C-alpha cells in the first residue's frame, strides 16, 4: 500500500475523515450512508495490501531466498497474481470515484452518490466470471495450501527461519501465511454484507437505490456459483 | 507467547461481529460499528500465561456450506454465540451448529455464549416477544443448552454495554490451552 491511501483511510470512520466543518453541512442520512462506502474501500484497499504481502513479501521471497520447487510455491499461494489483479483494479476504480468527489481545494471532504454502477460493473458479465472462477479455484486449492505450509515449516529448518524472518515486523502481527489464505477466502463473503448496509441508507436517488440492489443480487449470485464450484484437494 | 486460534460461530443476528469489535478496540465504537471484522491477533494475559490468540468470525457465511468450513482448521477454542432476545437462535444450537462444529472440529472446546444480555430488561424486546408467545432467553434455559451439547461451559455477556465481554476471551484462551 502507499502512503496517500493509507493517510486518506487512516482514520476509523467518513465521519471522522472529513473536516468537522464539512462534515456538518451534511444530512445525518448522507454520513450514515458515507460511512458504509467508506468502510467498503477501506476494507478494499485492506484486502489489496493482503494480496501484495502473500505476493512481494511472501510468494516472490521464497523464490528468491529458498530452494523450493516453483509448484511448491504455486501450491502455497494459488491465483494469488490473479486475485492481485481482480482487486487492484476494482480498488482503482473505487479510489477514483472517491478522487471526482472530492470538494475543489480539498483532498479529504468528499461525497460518493454514486456506487451502484461500478457494483454492477464489478459483479457482471466477463468480469464476474473471471472472479467466480478464480475464487472457486482458490477456495479448492486453500486446505492444500494450509497443509503443505504446515508440512515445510515442520520440516525444513531455512523455510522455518524465512517465515520467522518476514513476519518479524509488528504490521506483519495478523498477516502470516494462513491468516493471508483465511483473510482472501472471508473477502468474498464481506460484499453482500456492506452493500446492503449502503442500500439501506440509499433511498434518496432511485436509481442508486435500484443499481445497488442489483449488485445486491449480482454479488449473492456470484457467491452461490463460487460456493457450488468449490472442490477441496488434498497433497 | 503460544498461537492459539478462536471462531465465533451462530445465527446472522446473533451479534457475533459486534462482540470480536467491542473486545479488539477494548470499548463500544462511539461514532462508528463496522459492519465487518476482518481479524486480529490479540495479546491476552490469563492466568499467568501470555497467549496470542487470533480471532475469527464466520458472518457472511451462514447461507454458504462448502465455503464456511474453510473457517475452521486448526480451530483451539470455538464460541458458540446466540442472542439472548431470540429464543429461535437458541433452537439452532442443537441441530444446525453443534453437529457441523463436532464433524469439523472434533475435541475442539465449545462456550456456549448468551450475547445481548442487557435485552433482558428491553420493553421494545419483551413486547415484540409477547407477540410471538416468547420471552427472552432464561439463564437456565441458556445453561440447559451448554449441558445438552457438552459445551466446555455457559457465558454471557453485552457488547453494547461491554459486561462480561473481558471474561468470555480470557475463558476462551484458558479452554484453547487444555489438551
Ligand atoms: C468542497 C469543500 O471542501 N467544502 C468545505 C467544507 C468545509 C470547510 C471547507 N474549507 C474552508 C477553507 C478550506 C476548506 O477546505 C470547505
Amino acid at each position: 500500500s502507499m502512503e496517500m491511501d493509507e493517510k486518506d483511510f487512516a482514520a476509523d470512520s467518513w465521519s471522522l475523515a472529513v473536516d468537522s466543518s464539512f462534515l456538518q453541512q451534511h444530512k445525518k442520512e448522507v454520513m450514515k450512508q458515507q460511512d458504509v462506502i467508506y468502510e467498503l474501500i477501506q476494507t478494499e484497499l485492506h484486502h489489496v495490501r493482503t494480496l501484495k504481502i502473500m505476493t512481494r513479501l511472501f510468494r516472490t521471497g521464497m523464490l528468491e531466498e529458498l530452494h523450493l520447487e516453483p509448484g511448491v510455491v504455486q501450491g502455497l499461494f494459488p491465483c494469488v497474481d490473479e486475485l492481485s489483479d481482480i482487486h487492484t483494479r476494482f480498488l482503482s476504480q473505487l479510489l477514483e470515484r472517491r478522487r471526482q468527489a472530492l470538494c475543489p481545494g480539498s483532498t479529504r471532504n468528499f461525497v460518493i452518490h454514486r456506487l451502484g454502477d461500478l457494483l454492477i460493473s464489478q459483479f457482471s458479465g466477463p468480469s464476474a466470471e473471471q472472479m467466480c472462477k478464480t475464487y472457486s479455484e482458490f477456495c479448492s486449492r486453500h486446505s492444500k495450501a494450509l497443509k503443505l505450509y504446515k508440512e515445510l515449516y515442520a520440516r525444513d529448518k531455512r523455510f522455518q527461519q524465512f517465515i520467522r524472518k518476514v513476519t518479524r515486523p509488528a504490521v506483519l502481527k495478523r498477516h502470516g501465511v494462513q491468516e493471508c489464505i483465511l483473510l482472501v477466502t472471508q473477502r468474498i463473503t464481506k460484499y453482500p454484507l456492506l452493500i446492503s448496509r449502503i442500500l439501506q441508507h440509499s433511498h434518496g436517488i432511485e436509481e442508486e437505490r435500484q443499481d445497488l440492489t442489483t449488485a445486491l443480487g449480482l454479488v449473492k449470485e456470484l457467491l452461490s456459483n463460487v460456493d457450488e464450484g468449490i472442490y477441496q484437494l488434498e497433497k | 507467547a503460544i498461537r492459539k486460534k478462536l471462531v465465533i460461530v451462530g445465527d446472522g443476528a446473533c451479534g457475533k461481529t459486534c462482540l470480536l469489535i467491542v473486545f479488539s478496540k477494548d470499548q463500544f465504537p462511539e461514532v462508528y460499528v463496522p459492519t465487518v471484522f476482518e481479524n486480529y491477533v490479540a495479546d491476552i494475559e490469563v492466568d499467568g500465561k501470555q497467549v496470542e490468540l487470533a480471532l475469527w468470525d464466520t458472518a457472511g457465511q451462514e447461507d454458504y456450506d462448502r465455503l464456511r468450513p474453510l473457517s475452521y482448521p486448526d480451530t483451539d477454542v470455538i464460541l458458540m454465540c446466540f442472542s439472548i432476545d431470540s429464543p429461535d437462535s437458541l433452537e439452532n444450537i442443537p441441530e444446525k451448529w453443534t453437529p457441523e462444529v463436532k464433524h469439523f472440529c472434533p475435541n475442539v472446546p465449545i462456550i456456549l455464549v448468551g450475547n445481548k444480555k442487557d435485552l433482558r430488561n428491553d420493553e421494545h424486546t419483551r413486547r415484540e416477544l409477547a407477540k410471538m408467545k416468547q420471552e427472552p432467553v432464561k439463564p437456565e434455559e441458556g445453561r440447559d443448552m451448554a449441558n445438552r451439547i457438552g459445551a466446555f461451559g455457559y457465558m454471557e455477556c453485552s457488547a453494547k454495554t461491554k459486561d462480561g465481554v473481558r471474561e468470555v476471551f480470557e475463558m476462551a484462551t484458558r479452554a484453547a490451552l487444555q489438551a
